[PDB]
This record gives C-alpha cells, structure tokens and sequence, in this order.
C-alpha cells in the first residue's frame, strides 16, 4: 500500500501517533474553562483566536497518572468534520512516514481495543511508537453514554 | 592593603552578578530556540498538506529545525563557559580572602 | 601575601579567556540568527510560489523572521554585555597590579 | 614642547581628512540605495505585468526594497556618526592647541 | 600642562570607539550585500525558471548584482580608510606616548 | 644591542598582524562556506519539484553541502593553527625582551 | 644572551613548520577548490542535458562556480600572506643572528 504518515507525540513518558490530515494546529496548554456535572473525558472548552474548542483528556482516557498542567504542557488540535477538539499530551516529537509493513499487531488483548482503536506499534530502528485511531476513538467513546 | 581585599571582594559579586545576566539572556534564547523548533515541525505539517508543492519548503523547515538544535548547543557551550566561570569567581574570592589572611 | 595575589591576577586572566570563548560562541549565534532569516526568506518565496497553498507558509515565513530578529536583538545585547564583562575583569586586574606598586 | 603639538594638528587634520574621505564613499552608498530603492519599484511593475509567474519575483522585490532602507538608514547613522567624530576633532584641537598654549 | 594631555587621551578614546561603531555599522552594509547577492541570484533563477516570461526579472537580477558589486566595493573602500583611519590614531598615540618619555 | 631587540620586537609584531591577516581571509572563507550552503539548499529546492527527475540534482546538493562542510572544518584546523602560530609570537617577542633585559 | 636567543630561533622554526602545515591545508582547499568547480560544470553538464528543468539549476551551479573560484583566489591570498610571513620571519632570523653577535 502507499506510505502513511503519523504525527508523533508524547503521553505518560510512552510514546504515540495519530493522522496527519487531522491535525489542525500544536499549541501550548494553558488553564481550561470549566462547566459542572461533565463526563470525565472531557477537561472544558478554550477560545483560540475566537474560536471555541473543546478540550479533552488523553491521559485518564488512557490510564495515566501525570498530573493536569504539571506534565502537561501540549495541546494538539485535531478536526473531524464539524467538531474541533484539542488532545492534552505532553509534548511533540516529529512528523513521521510509515509504510505498513512497519507497522506491528498492539500487543493489547481486548478486541476492539487492539484493532479498531489501536493501529498497531510503528517500529524504527527497534523503538516503538503507539499508533491510535483518534477518528473511531473520538467517534466511539464519547457516544457510548 | 584590606581595602583593596574589600574591594576585589566588591568586584567579584559585580562580575558574580554579571554571571548570572549572561545566563537570564542566554537562557531566553535557548527558549526562543524551543519556540524555533516547534515552528519548524508547524511548517511540516503545514508542508504535508501542499503535497509536491509543499516539498520545497520541507527542506527549509529541516533546516530551521537544525539551526533551532544547534542554537541549543551553543546556548549550552555558553552555559559550560558561564559554569567554569562560576567555578572561577569562587576560587578568586577564595585566593583574595587568602590574601587578606596572609 | 604577593604570589597568592599573583593568583588573583592569573584568575582575572582565566575568566577573560573564559569571555573571550563565550564572545565566539555568540557569534555563532548571530551567525545563526543572520541564516534563519535567509530560512525566513526562503519561506515567504515559497508561500508566494505555493500561492493559494501558500497562505500557512506565510504565516510561518513571519514567525521565524520575528524569532530571527529578536534572537539577533538578544545576541547584540549579550555581545554588549560580554564587552562591559570583559572591561570589568580588566578593570579589576588593574586595581589589582595598581596597588602592586604601592 | 611645541614641536609634538605642531606634528599632532597636523595627524588631527590627517584623521579630519580621512573621515571625509569615509563620508563621500557614504554618498555614493546613500545613491547606490536610492537607486536600489528605484530599482525595487521597476521589479513591482514587473511582477505585476508577468502576474502568477511574477508571484516569487514580487517578494524578491520586497525584499530589495527593504534592503534599499537599511542601507540609507546605515548610512545615515554613519553620517551622525562623521558629525559627532569631525566635532571631536574640533575639541581635540583645541584640547592640543590649549596644550601649546598652557 | 597634565590635564589637557589626559583629555586629549580621552578624546582620543572617544574618537577611536566612534571609528570602532562605524566599522560595526559597515559590517551590516558587507551583511546587506551579501543578502543583495542572495536575491539577485534568486531573480536570476526565477528568470531562468520563467523563460520568456523571466526577461523583465532577468534585467534587475543583472542590475542589482551590479548594484551590490558597487556596495560590496564600496564597503570594502570604507574598510580600507578605517585600517588607514586607525593607523593614523596609532601614530597620534605614539606621539602622545613619545611626549611622556620627553 | 637595544635597537636591534626593538627591532626584533616590531618585526614580530609584523608576523603577528601577517598571521591575523590570514584570520581575516579565514572568515571570508567561513562567510563563503555559509553562502555554499544557501547554494546547497537552492538546488535541494529545484531538486524537491523536480523529484524522478532532480535525484541527479538532489545528490549534488548533499554533494556540495559535503564538500562545504568539510572546507568550513578545515578553516577550523587553520583557525586553530594560526591561534598557536599567534601564542608562539608572544613568547617569542617575550623571550627577545627577556634576553634585552639580561 | 645565551639559551633565551636559541629559544627564539627554535620558537621561529616552529612558526615556520606550523605555516608550512598551514600551506599544505590551503594547497588542499584550493584542490577541494577546483574539484568542486569541475563537479559543478559536469553537473551543469547534467542540467543542459535536463531541458527547461535544469535552468534555474544551472544558474546555482555557475554561482557554486563562482564560490569556488571565489575561494581559490583566497586561499591563494592567503598562500601570498604565508609567503610574506615566512619572508618576515627570514628577516627576523637575519635580526636575531645579528643580536646573537651584538
């Protein structure tokens, strides 16, 4: 098949990547604007340039214990459609091609969880970086309750 | 003369405080170098997009990015120097005082 | 004691050297500083070849030629200020050898 | 002795000389900028007549015009620059002439 | 007479950090004509990228590589007259050098 | 003899400022090394658009950038040389002083 | 006299096999030189062989020439300052062995 290239971030000192063509801009994380009562998942909303965008979680979706603003220090906005939605990470790494042969099975045992959600493991030079479906995740686990 | 031991000793907080001014300037441009870097992977993304045309300005991209870790080199090789000279001060109020002693 | 104020004076010496090797190293980065924004007008010829794919490019091309001023803007500044080191440590060699004749 | 005082007005009127040498190359420099200036707005009507292939020429151009600022402000800041150094000839050859005098 | 002598060495300093601050600012015109040559190569290669719609850019390209020549020449001219300059600055302290063993 | 000492020590100072000469061309060649590299990224830019048919080009231009890198490194060695070149003076022109005063 | 004048002529005869090492790096810049000049002709060879996709390219490749000539004649002005050197070293030799005898 044709290369596909990841973009390459940083969560729970592990590292990840997710679809290029998504991601929309890399900012600075800086304090969230909260509204009461809202599913864990979800962090607030923040105004970038006048635009509204929610801001979500990674880290307790992927069960990390990295503190809020402390750890870290990124937001990756990322756009499906008609929503924007920025990822909390820690940090960026480098825009990366990959073909598929690259790409191993995750390690993972839950079904769905190690398929549809994730890709596999990019191997480089004997390294790994976790490589996640953001679009069935985003569209999976925010419209299952 | 113990007025000119004072004196040095003056001096040596003078170019301590000096020490210290270098490192606050060279340490906001080892963080302009950072804010470099992440701009330099804004502009592959931003390259990706423009597919055959974008694969020009990828190249230039690559090269802030380093020109951004090369700038952080030399920010640390000024930071070694600004230790040494550090190292320096203390062991020249350390002779100075020394001096005074004997 | 006039040897460990020889010392003294030797330790002047060192930390000149010490400015000396550091004046270099911010010439690198002004050097640095003058090639990003070579990189910066790379950019903006791209974005304008790009054209209608260009406009994020532009905003790059901007970014970084701002980065590369206030970094040459910082490295003027700490070149300056190594000057006034530099004056400073001679100054207190000075006073140092001046009061070897009394 | 007046001799040496003789000998230094004359290496004042050498140093006057020679700073206005320096400045008449700098006239030629503030034309050579004009004319780069001139130049730059010539490449605009250009560039607007070659239109989508005139796009990477346009900022080129840009660019030109911006160099062709730089070089007559320089240039005037050297001008200021003559003007403060002939007035310290002119205090210095009073301060050499009062010497004579004294 | 003591006092006039050590204004004139002040003086002296004065004029010799004013030569120094002109040869700075001549280091940006040298910069300036390097970045001159940059963009006339750059109008040369989006001539030869145009082709016949490339000549009106192909004229500048050959005009401002003259241009920067005459800056660069110009430049290097200054350069010369402030060798010549601080040579003549040598003479006049060695002169006032001269008067201190009279 | 004393004049003929003094004599020795101006004609090191000559070696000296002959040996800081070649520093001065250095830096030109450090300057030019910098210019091959805009050089070098021009043809990787050409080389980028052009793709199966600029793989020629694009290994020219990591050709060029080889051959620049290592002429920069060997400017380096020559810096280097002429620093131990400039120290060896010194102690030379010292030495000569040290046998006039024995 | 005595060991301290060896000690001078030993220090020249260092200086003096430290400019012929000097030399034989510039004699390998200036072939670095003139091969890189040959391997952009032959590339501009390539270019001339690639049709309207080669012109801009061959533009850069008689710019890289142009470095390379460029760097030749300095590093042949630079073989000039050795030889000037290495003359005022012979006329310092000549000096010290009439101080030797003096």
């Amino acid at each position: 098949p044709s290369g596909q290239e990841f973009l390459v971030f940083t969560l729970g000192d592990e590292e990840y990547g997710i679809d290029i063509l998504k991601v929309q801009e890399i900012r600075g994380y800086d304090q969230v604007t909260r509204i009461a009562n809202t599913p864990a998942f979800i962090k607030g909303v923040t105004n970038l340039r006048g635009v509204i965008v929610p801001i979500v979680d990674l880290r307790i979706k992927f069960s990390q214990v990295d503190v809020d603003y402390n750890d870290n220090t990124v937001v990756i906005v990322l756009n499906l459609g008609q929503r924007v939605v920025g990822i909390v990470v820690d940090g960026v790494s480098d825009v990366l091609s990959l073909t598929a042969e690259q790409i191993r099975p995750a390690p993972e045992f839950a079904v769905t969880l190690s398929t549809e959600y994730l890709t596999g493991l990019g191997a480089l030079g004997d390294r790994m970086l976790i490589l996640v479906n953001i679009e069935k995740l985003l569209n999976s686990e925010e419209m299952a309750l | 003369g113990g007025k000119v031991v004072d004196n040095v000793v003056q001096t040596m907080r003078d170019i301590s405080t000096s020490s210290q001014k270098i490192a606050d300037i060279i340490s906001v441009i080892d963080g302009i170098a950072f804010q470099t870097n992440i701009l330099a992977l804004n502009a592959a993304v931003e390259a990706a997009r423009a597919g055959e045309q974008g694969r020009g300005f990828a190249v230039v991209a690559g090269e802030v990015r380093n020109l951004a870790q090369r700038s952080a080199q030399a920010a640390r090789e000024i930071k070694s120097l600004i230790e040494d000279s550090v190292g320096k001060v203390d062991v020249g109020s350390t002779l100075v005082e020394s001096a005074g002693e004997t």
